[PDB]
RNA sequence: CAUUGGUGAGCAGCGAAGGAUUUGGUGGAUUACUAGCUAAUAGCAAUCUAUUUCAAAGAAUUCAAACUUGGGGGAAUGCCUUGUUGA
């Protein structure tokens, strides 16, 4: 789940998917989850998430020896492009500093 | 025979599959158990227009023809269903022979209409449609009398 | 009245009611979306799963409803909801009163005929985004060029035109500049159906006496006629790969197919449906595929295929005809006893006054 | 030839270029904008390589007593009460 | 990622994890041409009898004519910038929309 | 033997369609 | 006299335009229903190409890697490790 709660994402495979959470307070539907977006840039599959501090960026990491950060909404696209290489194996983690200067 | 011996059967010959590399003739019954089929009928019918478009129907075919066709009219004489799904069959070959020229072809089409009336009560307009199409080409002398 | 312990989450059962379906295609899949009343429901042709289905129900019940690619377009009591994925993306209020009921969509136009025979023309508006959301112009069909709008289509490259088929006429608008190009001459009985055959500038047309008219809207004639005596006609579909059929739906259940080219009849499948419920409401060829799709109104929406040919060297003479394919279906009666079949509430036991146990 | 002539697609004037299901239709590399005539022809012989043109639409518009009749009727015995004297071998028996 | 050698045993096309096909002379160990930044790495790569180069990255192959040759206008491009008859377009290409190839190889003596 | 009413597998295969949003133009 | 053994010839009874047995094929379920493709914040689905190229980022003395061997005995020639002679 994003800190802010609304919004949640994970790692079938490898497409890092975001839907959005449904409310508690709402009754049950037939179809609760409504898919904000579903992103395929890695090449084998997805071992890790970590969204930011803030609910904006999320940043991935897969058995492809890549690492990537993914801006939530479509208007912060060009902060979040960059994919992080350079491990010999797979990458296991990819986290923030506490102010999202360091990865 | 030698045919049967040599050929790779299709799947509409099935029923020839046990006469092939054999030393005894297909029978007749075989022929109309052959000929009963609905898909086979369909297939000899088109291969019927393709011999009657160019020509090339001669008696001895017209004779097997027409035997093989009354006795499948024969075979499925009991069942309703199965002669009303065989009618727009052998009555389109029936006005595609009377179409054509040949005295015996013609005639071959008067023996599988009148078998095929004895054999079930057709519909009046019908009746009176199949005798304005043999009534259309009648020039021949024989198939005068025939008609 | 809203209650306080219960809320209402689906209406089971459910496959059509008699509205005439829509078909999509998704790159190379087909979708298949029905109306259930008020919600509508995507089906996958492939193995007619359960996609989606409309998330709110309507104010009313759904009439007409359409679907390109991705969107599905749901005509209700006075407006027009553009739909993606179940949920709506957008709604069309029409400036009438007047019950839409008839739609296409071509270009950046969405057509939607009204029962007071006017035509609300909505328009894109930039052809880049997904859906027409501007209103453009309006079109009306008055008493002197056409009956009531029987149906309203648009055949291929036909440059921002309309075939408006009326009961006893075909008009063709120019929707840009708002124009009444052609007007063809009239049919002596009321046409029902119009489907656009995938021959060029031709549609098929067909009238509640029984035959189809096989009008083609540039040289303004018809090119040939079928006729299926004391038949109302209420489907028409066409085959396309490489295969001339056309498939004739008939109000007593009956689909007909028809070879166009040696201009025989194939098969008849008879009580495909049932007339109580009104026959054969949509039957509809999916495009390259040897398969149609139908529905009735009697909650129920089979499939059929046609096999290859068993003659392996005549084949287009020799049609083998055509099979039964996978069906969903549901009571066609109102249930009269429902039970729970076990403590999971997985199953549920419901028995109808059509006299079948679910 | 034609039944009707618009007079709105001489005067348009289409990109070409702009989408990927428009961008096969062209005859050079330089080509743009076409004119809406053109731009008709084109994609009419686009949809005639889609679907290819059968033969009967161009093989024939509308002795032959029998076929007709053959292609009109579906039923072919006699219908109900005109009968009037029964059918032989096969019965219509209701148990009460 | 993958290796293949002409039969001469001149050239030889190796594809990395890092999205780069690489065409490497064996005799006197120079690099012919090194066609980076694929759109996705290239999982398999053969040389047919004659020749060609079939590069599959997934869902795709991808066949290269004449790109195992020293000159610069045999690098194998995937389009011509504005037609440049110097620029080795594909071949031939398919798509395997469903799945990822597993491997690749040429039938020896036929097309 | 009679002839053999099997029926086969049926699979989908990929068609082509004309999409009609080509089938309308702007005017300058 | 028993068969609670095989093969038949028949009754009573059941009994709506027929009944029984066997078998091939296909379709639907056999887990709890959010649609196809791709180079994926979007395109395509009639097509990716005549923008698909540049730039940036990206290289551990880990310049370490059989945790992978049936038992006993050995290992000329190999192979491994260590030293050594000559360059």
């Amino acid at each position: 789940f994003s800190p802010d709660g609304r919004l949640f994402a994970l790692a079938s495979g490898r497409f890092l998917q975001i839907w959005k959470t449904p409310d508690v307070n709402k009754d049950r539907q037939f179809a609760p989850f409504v898919r904000h977006r579903v992103h395929a840039g890695h090449f084998q599959d997805i071992t890790s998430l970590t969204w930011s501090q803030d609910s904006r960026f999320i940043l991935t990491t897969s058995k492809d020896l890549s690492a990537k950060i993914w801006s939530v909404d479509s208007e912060e696209k060009n902060l979040a492009a960059t994919t992080f290489n350079g491990h010999r194996d797979y990458v296991m983690g990819a986290f923030f500093s506490h102010d999202q200067e360091k990865i | 025979k030698r045919i049967l011996s040599i050929i790779k059967l299709p799947p509409l010959f099935n029923c020839l599959s046990n006469f092939v590399r054999s030393e005894k003739p297909p029978t007749a019954l075989t022929m109309i158990k052959l000929f009963n089929d609905m898909d086979f009928l369909k297939l000899y019918t088109s291969y019927l227009d393709q011999c009657i478009k160019h020509n090339a129907t001669y008696t001895n075919q017209l004779l097997f023809t027409t035997c093989c066709f009354i006795n499948v009219v024969a075979f499925n004489s009991n069942n309703d269903e199965k002669l009303n799904q065989l009618v727009p069959i052998l009555l389109e070959i029936s006005a595609k022979l009377l179409a054509s020229k040949s005295k015996d072809c013609q005639i071959a089409a008067h023996t599988i209409l009148v078998v095929f009336a004895t054999a079930l009560p057709l519909k009046k307009t019908i009746i009176l449609a199949a005798m304005e199409t043999i009534l259309s080409n009648l020039d021949a002398k024989e198939a005068k009398h025939s008609a | 009245k809203n209650s306080k312990i219960f809320s209402p989450f689906r209406i089971i059962g459910n496959v059509s009611n008699g509205v005439p379906f829509a078909t999509g295609t998704l790159g190379s899949t087909f979708y298949i979306v029905t109306c259930v009343g008020k919600t509508f429901q995507i089906y996958d042709a492939n193995t007619l799963h359960l996609l989606f289905v409309s998330e709110k129900e309507t104010p009313s019940s759904i009439v007409a409803l359409s679907a390109h690619f991705h969107y599905v377009y749901a005509a209700y009591e006075n407006k027009v909801g553009i739909y993606k994925r179940g949920i709506e993306e957008h709604l069309l209020e029409l400036e009438t009163d007047a019950n839409v009921e008839h739609l296409c969509i071509f270009g950046d136009y969405l057509c939607a005929s009204t029962d007071d025979n006017s035509i609300f023309i909505y328009k894109k508006s930039d052809p880049q985004d997904k859906y027409p959301s501007e209103f453009y112009t309006k079109l009306t069909v008055t008493e002197i060029q056409g009956g009531e709008i029987v149906s309203l289509q648009h055949l291929a490259t036909y440059l921002n035109k309309l075939t408006v088929v009326t009961k006893s006429n075909v008009l063709l608008f120019n929707v840009r500049t708002g124009k009444l190009v052609f007007t063809s001459n009239e049919f002596p009985d009321q046409i029902t159906t119009a489907e656009p055959a995938p021959v060029l500038d031709i549609i098929a047309l067909g009238t509640v006496t029984g035959e189809v008219i096989m009008f083609n809207m540039r040289k303004g004639k018809r090119i040939r006629t079928i006729k299926i005596p004391q038949s109302r006609i209420s489907s028409l579909s066409f085959r396309t790969d490489g295969s001339s059929h056309l498939s004739v739906g008939t109000s007593s259940g009956d689909l007909i197919f028809y070879d166009l080219d040696r201009r025989s009849r194939i098969h008849v499948l008879k009580n495909i449906h049932r007339e109580s419920y009104g026959g054969v409401t949509q039957a509809t060829f999916l495009n390259g595929q040897p398969i149609i799709v139908t529905s009735g109104g009697d909650n129920s929406l089979k499939e059929y295929v046609f096999d290859p040919s068993l003659s392996q060297g005549s084949g287009d003479v020799v049609v083998q005809p055509p099979r039964y394919l996978r069906s969903r279906g549901g009571h066609s009666q109102p249930p009269s006893y429902i039970a729970f079949a076990d403590s999971q509430s997985h199953f549920m036991l419901s028995a109808s006054k059509d006299r079948s146990l679910w | 030839e034609a039944a009707w002539i618009d007079s709105d697609d001489e005067k348009i004037k289409v990109p070409i270029l702009v989408t990927n299901k428009t961008k096969k239709l062209r005859t050079s590399y330089n080509e743009s904008k076409i004119n809406g005539v053109h731009y008709i022809n084109r994609l009419r012989s686009q949809f005639e390589k889609i679907y290819p043109r059968p033969k009967w639409v161009d093989d024939e518009s509308d002795i032959n007593a029998l076929t007709k009749i053959l292609s009109t009727t579906y039923n072919y015995k006699d219908t109900l009460s005109n009968s009037k004297l029964l059918p032989p071998k096969k019965l219509d028996i209701v148990r009460l | 990622n993958s290796i293949a050698i002409d039969r001469s045993g001149y050239y030889m096309a190796t594809t990395g994890a890092d999205r780069s096909m690489k065409i490497w002379d064996i005799r006197n160990f120079k690099q012919l041409h090194s066609v980076e930044s694929l759109p996705t790495p290239g999982t398999n790569v053969s040389i047919s009898d004659t020749g060609l180069l079939a590069l599959s990255r997934g869902p795709h192959v991808t066949l290269w004519k004449d790109a195992l040759k020293l000159s610069g206008d045999s690098k194998p491009c995937f389009g011509s910038m504005g037609g440049n008859p110097h620029r080795n377009t594909p071949y031939m290409s398919h798509l395997f929309a469903g799945n990822k190839v597993e491997n690749l190889g040429f039938v020896p003596f036929e097309d | 033997p009679k002839v053999v009413r099997e029926a086969k597998k049926v699979e989908m295969t990929e068609a082509r369609a004309y999409n009609a949003d080509a089938d309308t133009a702007k005017a300058a």
